[PDB]
């Protein structure tokens, strides 16, 4: 999967999109 | 992604919607 994943608090898409790019 | 919370479930049905202009993501396969 990805290592970083956010996780923290609930992810805004923005978090998401580091696991797109 | 809109409730409480991602881990250890709900972030790869997260990215499958958000990662792609129809989403789509990537996830590996052996």
């Amino acid at each position: 999967g990805i290592v970083e994943q956010c996780c923290t608090s609930i992810c805004s898409l923005y978090q998401l999109e580091n696991y797109c790019n | 992604f809109v409730n409480q919370h991602l881990c250890g479930s709900h972030l790869v049905e997260a990215l499958y919607l958000v990662c792609g202009e129809r989403g789509x993501f990537y996830t590996p396969k052996t």
